[PDB]
């Protein structure tokens, strides 16, 4: 059953640092690109990052380049956000979100309203 | 064959002769997938069936809009289109990053991998007056608009402000850089910039298309 | 479904007549056409056929040559144009309506008819050409074939018809076990190759008539006598 | 927090007892329990047909119940009616969208069935008295595509669609007598039990659930798998059934065990079941995969025992004959095969 | 030795080249018609004129009768001027998918291709039998059978060239924001390099005088023009859709 | 109650008897065993019986 637990995410004043932690169980990790994605309260759904299967290609929005880092590890089947410089925009919750295919570079409806291989949320709210 | 046997066999003939017939209508129609967002403004350029008629050619472009936001079964289906019209808002850069998002997965889909993508950036005036005026700026949402310059093979329109040429080219590039990271050739992007007043662009389609299928017929041929 | 045939009156030995078949109701462009006759005094006999699309024409050997068949699809209309008359073609000619496809019913319409007066073969025997039966009790009718009508792929080619008297006949069995639309189920079809016979229970009332059984196997199509049951 | 603490604990709990009830219930795998016999060797199928009218890709197919005539859908937006053994189009029936990806074929045989993107199921009567295939129902009521459609019987028919929900209609009347819902993603697959008093479906949420037709009641819910289920069938003996996803992996559930019993994949296979079939004794599970290639899985014990090597594109749809005489592959190069 | 390898290539080729199109319902693609029209005419050439040449040059006696020759000649011009006009019809259906695709999807039809070979191989029939029913004849002959179709394959391939190499150096532009060469050099350089010298001398004996070139030179060029005719499955089915069917055909 | 039907749905399956899995496996066993004659994919028929 697939499975994608995440959490990490609590109350820090702006400009903190932030570490979100997605574990994934139920399939084979290493065969899955991995991504990030967050529903800010009164929008929708939208993309933050992403990671390839080995970690080779990396890629982020342009609202949070530079400031959030991805970075996965196949052997505890986990992927991470390590959210620096937090902003008074980027209070959201954060979704742990798979790929729907292996052996795939192109995640499709990852973002969708109601997608499958996505996780519960971590409400990360940064104010002061 | 008994004479029953033989009748049998004769209507399956007839009913050969039917689908060849059905063949000679159905090859020379090009059918064309219609995709973009919902304030994408693709319904001037469930499923909203459109055939228009180009020098002759037969064209059928189909929008589909009857299913859940969820598209990554029922889009294999259109695997054998000539070309996949794309509609993106360049105005709205909040939904600039999901259209490239869109664009990326179409381009890499396992399946249309060998489909090529006519892209229409549609709100061209509405991105004109968003960027004279102070509303929002491209670089909140793509900080590498700062270290970016127009192109040289960039043609601005007459009238028009360099701002303006940058930020449309911008937009451009980013579709331009995902469409050729990679696909070696096997299918390609034509960019186009649009209005909602424009009139041309089933001249545009059919141009694309003819260059679409003119490699593919060079490809087939060894000709590259 | 509806056939209208005209042209039938009176014609002298030599001379000319044109028989039309009018179609409405179904799908005439894809149905094989025949033209089968039959005398005052005589059973069915079948005359002609035109297949879907006029792609193949077949004729029967009394009226071979002297006879032609054709159709016109976009108008729905069957023409036979006969030439040359003869003193034996006094007959009321019925145009019928067959399409053939695996499982589909063959000669399952048959056209009102007209009246036309003028002024290498399987031959199928019914005995008992008249008997008189009580409603309300089964009978058994069997006309047997010079030849077995099975084509060894499970094909028992035998059909049989009901022609009560004052309208055109209709197909109750094809293929000798296959009970057509609207017959009722008291109709059974059954036999082997070179003897089939027809079972009718609880005999009720419009089933007053004559029982043809035809075979289909090859073209030279042959009609049996008339079984003519009578109350 | 309220619902969202409350009700998610529960449910994490609930399927904490799930899986350690099924933990509890596995004595011992299938793969061990058939670990001694017979190897089924290999099952080598030639192609005895090839029925080529189609116009472009085959989305899918179905056998009539007299294992002879068979019904497709093409991307040509046309449905036609073969017979097997002559090669024959029996019918060839225009379709009003060209978008169908499943067809049906009633088995009384008098009606066929059609669906697809246009999110109605349309019923076709092949026995008229007009002589022309005619269309008779056109079944509205559901939001998204038709991922597939199976008749009970000549006025009912189950349909599963794109929208997360299968229904059970009424040709009579053509509204929804029973509504199925539950599946969190698109339902691409149903297969009815042999007794048809219920059925199962594999949805893009890598879950195949049980539905019981009259109560109109998801009796068992299975996972096992990690990508989208794009193919399910029930075995011949009704206690069972297995699934193709997209992992590229097929697994074969038992309804009493409420697990999979045994995946059917190997590591040089990358690439997804489009389609899965079972024989008439249930020993052989043939899945079309997206290489272009059929194989034939040995149902109990887990080894490739042949190939269905031949088509020269994704193999779409893959049926067996009610007498398991042959298997008809249909695939995306426009042409039906029959093996035997 | 090697004129019985040529032999043995033309046939085994072509006929493989024609089982291969007919049985494989995925390559009766419109286009394969001209080719199986020439590898009819190639196989023809396999069959029944090389043989008996072969068997002539390595035995003087002429292994068909007086009477046999007479209508062997005729099936050499006749085979010989299909294969030409077949190669001009495949050249040109190039040009109409490459330069017309849009209205090419209908342009040309299985009627019109089914037409046009019939057409190649009635003017081949027409120029091959006209002496049965001389320095005229041999020039308006080489003209029409192979002159003509050469210049039109050189226009039409010049045409096609120039589309190639806009198009490749477009699409090099494009991808380096961020061959039709060796195709048709070879393509037209067979067909030259074996059947031009042959229907260059052609002309050169009709007007100079059947002295100026030597009978075994004339062989020698017929004989380079029989081995183009070997070679041509080579070159027009070197695709890998052409050689999925014969792998397929000659594994079982 | 968006999460309530789901937790009455786990209820509800967790509500069912569950069989052995060797029992399982049996039965299919038995199922493939004593249908195996009639399975012409599994021994192929005579090409006189053969309808293809
Ligand atoms: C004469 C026999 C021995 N050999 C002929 C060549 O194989 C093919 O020659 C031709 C092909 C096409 C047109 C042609 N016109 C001719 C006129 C004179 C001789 C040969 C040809 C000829």
């Amino acid at each position: 059953q697939v499975q994608l637990q995440e959490s990490g995410g609590g109350l820090v004043q702006p400009g903190g640092s932030l570490r979100l932690s997605c574990a994934a169980s139920g399939f084979t990790f290493s065969n899955y690109k991995m991504n990030w994605v967050r529903q800010a309260p009164g929008k929708g759904l939208e993309w933050v990052s992403d990671i390839s299967q080995s970690g080779a290609s990396i890629s982020y929005t342009g609202s949070v380049k530079g400031r959030f880092t991805i970075s996965r590890d196949n052997a505890k089947n986990t992927l991470y956000l390590q959210m620096n410089s937090l902003k008074p925009e980027d209070t959201a919750v954060y979704y742990c979100a798979r790929c729907p295919a292996p052996f795939t570079r192109d995640c499709f409806d990852v973002t969708s309203t109601t997608y499958a291989y996505r996780g519960q949320g971590t409400q990360v709210t940064v104010s002061s | 064959l008994s004479a029953e046997d033989k009748a049998a066999v004769e209507r399956s003939k007839m009913i050969e002769k039917q689908l060849q017939k059905d063949k000679q209508v159905y090859r020379a129609t090009h059918r064309l997938l219609l995709l973009g967002a919902d304030n994408s403004g693709k319904s001037t350029i469930g499923i909203f069936e459109t055939k228009f008629q180009v020098d002759k050619v037969n064209f059928h472009m189909f929008d589909v809009g009857g299913q859940r936001d969820e598209r990554r079964k029922w889009i294999q289906c259109f695997n054998d289109v000539t070309a996949i019209i794309f509609v993106v808002d360049s105005s709205d850069y909040n939904r600039l990053q999901e259209a490239l998002n869109l664009f990326k997965s179409i381009w890499n889909n396992r399946w249309l991998r060998t489909i090529s993508v006519i892209l229409f950036l549609n709100k061209q005036d509405l991105l004109a007056e968003k960027v004279l005026a102070g509303k929002s700026k491209i670089e909140d949402y793509f900080p590498e608009f700062a270290r970016y310059t127009t192109p040289e093979d960039a043609t601005p329109e007459p009238g028009e402000d360099p701002r303006v040429t940058r930020a449309k080219y911008f937009i451009r590039d980013e579709f331009l850089r995902i469409s050729t990271a990679s696909g070696d050739g096997r299918h390609y992007c034509y960019p186009h910039f649009t209005c909602a007043v424009d009139t041309e662009n089933a001249r545009r389609i059919f141009n694309d298309c003819r260059d679409i299928i003119q490699r593919m017929h060079l490809r087939q041929y060894e000709l590259l | 479904v509806q056939l209208v045939e005209s042209g039938g009156g009176l014609v002298q030995p030599g001379g000319s007549r044109k028989l039309s078949c009018s179609a409405s109701g179904f799908a005439f462009s894809s149905f094989g056409m025949h033209w089968v006759r039959q005398a005052p005094e005589k059973g069915l006999e079948w005359v002609a056929y035109i297949s879907s699309g006029s792609g193949t024409i077949y004729y029967a050997d009394t009226v071979k040559g002297r006879f032609t068949i054709s159709r016109d699809d976009p108008k729905n209309t069957l023409f036979l144009q006969m030439t040359s008359l003869r003193s034996e073609d006094t007959a009321m000619y019925y145009c019928v309506r067959s399409i053939y496809y695996y499982g589909s019913s063959p000669f399952d319409f048959w056209g009102q008819g007209t009246t036309l007066t003028v002024s290498a073969d399987i031959v199928m025997t019914q005995a008992t050409s008249s008997v008189p039966v009580t409603p309300g009790e089964s009978v058994s009718i069997s006309c047997r074939s010079s030849k077995s009508l099975l084509h060894s792929n499970g094909n028992t080619y035998l059909y049989w018809f009901l022609q009560r008297p004052g309208q055109s006949p209709q197909l109750l069995i094809y293929r000798m076990s296959n009970l057509a639309s609207g017959v009722p189920d008291r109709f059974s079809g059954s036999g082997s190759g070179t003897a089939f016979t027809l079972t009718i229970s609880r005999l009720e009332a419009e089933d007053v008539g004559v029982y043809y059984c035809m075979q289909h196997l090859e073209y030279p199509l042959t009609f049996g006598a008339g079984t003519k049951l009578e109350l | 927090q309220s619902e969202l603490d409350q009700l998610r604990q529960e449910a994490e709990q609930l399927k904490n007892q799930i899986r350690d009830a099924r933990k509890a219930c596995a004595d011992a795998t299938l793969s061990q329990i058939t670990n001694n016999i017979d190897p089924v060797g290999r099952i080598q199928m030639r192609t005895r047909r090839t029925l080529r009218g189609h116009l472009a890709k085959i989305y899918a197919m179905h056998w009539g119940t007299d294992s002879r005539l068979l019904v497709s859908a093409s991307q040509d937006g046309k449905l036609i009616i073969w017979d097997s053994y002559t090669t024959n189009k029996v019918h060839a029936i225009p379709l009003r969208s060209s978008w169908v990806m499943t067809c049906a074929y009633a088995p009384s045989g008098n009606y066929v069935a059609c669906g697809g993107l246009d999110n109605i199921c349309s019923i076709y009567n092949l026995k008229t008295r007009e002589g022309n295939v005619r269309v008779s129902r056109e079944l509205a009521g559901h939001t998204g595509y038709l991922s597939c459609c199976r008749f009970l019987d000549d006025n009912q028919i189950v349909t599963s669609s794109g929208d997360t929900t299968c229904a059970l209609w009424d040709i009579e009347t053509g509204q929804q007598t029973t509504t199925f819902t539950g599946h969190t993603g698109d339902v691409m697959s149903l297969s009815l039990a042999p007794d048809t008093r219920l059925f199962v479906s594999g949805a893009c949420d890598a879950s195949a659930k049980l539905w019981d037709v009259r109560e109109g009641m998801c009796r068992q819910t299975f996972t096992g798998h990690e990508s989208d289920i794009n193919a399910i069938c029930f075995f011949p003996n009704g206690n069972a059934f297995a699934t193709g996803s997209d992992d590229a992996t097929c697994r074969l559930f038992d309804l009493r065990a409420d697990q999979e019993l045994m995946t059917y994949s190997h590591d040089n296979i990358i690439c997804g079941i489009t389609s899965v079939s079972f024989s008439k004794s249930g020993r052989l599970l043939l899945a079309g995969y997206d290489d272009f290639n059929c194989n034939v899985w040995d149902a109990l014990k887990a080894d490739r025992a042949g190939v269905l090597a031949g088509h020269d594109n994704r193999v779409s749809c893959l049926g067996v004959t009610d007498d398991g005489m042959a298997v008809a592959t249909g695939s995306w190069d426009s042409f039906l095969k029959i093996w035997n | 030795a090697l004129l019985a390898l040529a032999v043995l290539a033309t046939v085994g080729g072509n006929l493989l080249v024609i089982v291969a199109i007919a049985w494989t319902p995925r390559l009766q693609t419109m286009t394969n018609v001209f080719v199986t029209s020439l590898a009819a005419a190639d196989l023809v050439m396999g069959l029944l004129v090389v043989p008996p040449a072969a068997t002539l040059a390595l035995t003087g006696h002429w292994p068909l009768g007086a009477t046999g020759c007479e209508l062997w000649t005729s099936v050499d011009v006749l085979c010989v001027t299909a294969s030409i006009w077949t190669l001009c019809a495949l050249a040109v259906d190039r040009y109409l998918a490459v330069t017309n695709p849009l209205r090419y999807g209908a342009l040309v039809t299985k009627r019109c291709a089914r037409t046009a070979v019939v057409l190649v191989w009635v003017v081949s029939a027409a120029v091959s039998f006209a002496p049965i029913m001389n320095m005229p004849y041999v020039l308006l002959s080489s003209s029409v059978s192979f002159y003509l179709p050469l210049l039109v394959m050189l226009f039409v391939y010049a045409r096609v060239f120039v589309v190639a190499t806009r198009q490749l150096r477009l699409l090099r532009g494009e991808l380096g924001r961020f061959r039709a060469l060796c195709t048709l050099g070879l393509i037209m350089g067979t067909f030259t390099l074996c059947w031009l010298p042959f229907f260059l001398a052609n002309v050169l004996r009709a007007l100079g005088g059947p002295s100026l070139v030597p009978g075994p030179a004339f062989l020698a060029l017929n004989w380079l023009g029989y081995a183009n005719s070997a070679f041509n499955p080579l070159i027009y089915c070197r695709s890998p859709d052409f050689r999925s069917a014969f792998r397929r055909l000659l594994c079982r | 109650a968006q999460a309530r039907k789901l937790v009455e749905q786990l209820k509800m399956e967790a509500n069912i008897d569950r069989i052995k899995v060797s029992k399982a496996a049996a039965d299919l066993m038995a199922y493939c065993e004593a249908h195996a004659k009639e399975d012409p994919l599994l021994t192929p028929v005579p090409a006189s019986e053969n309808p293809f």
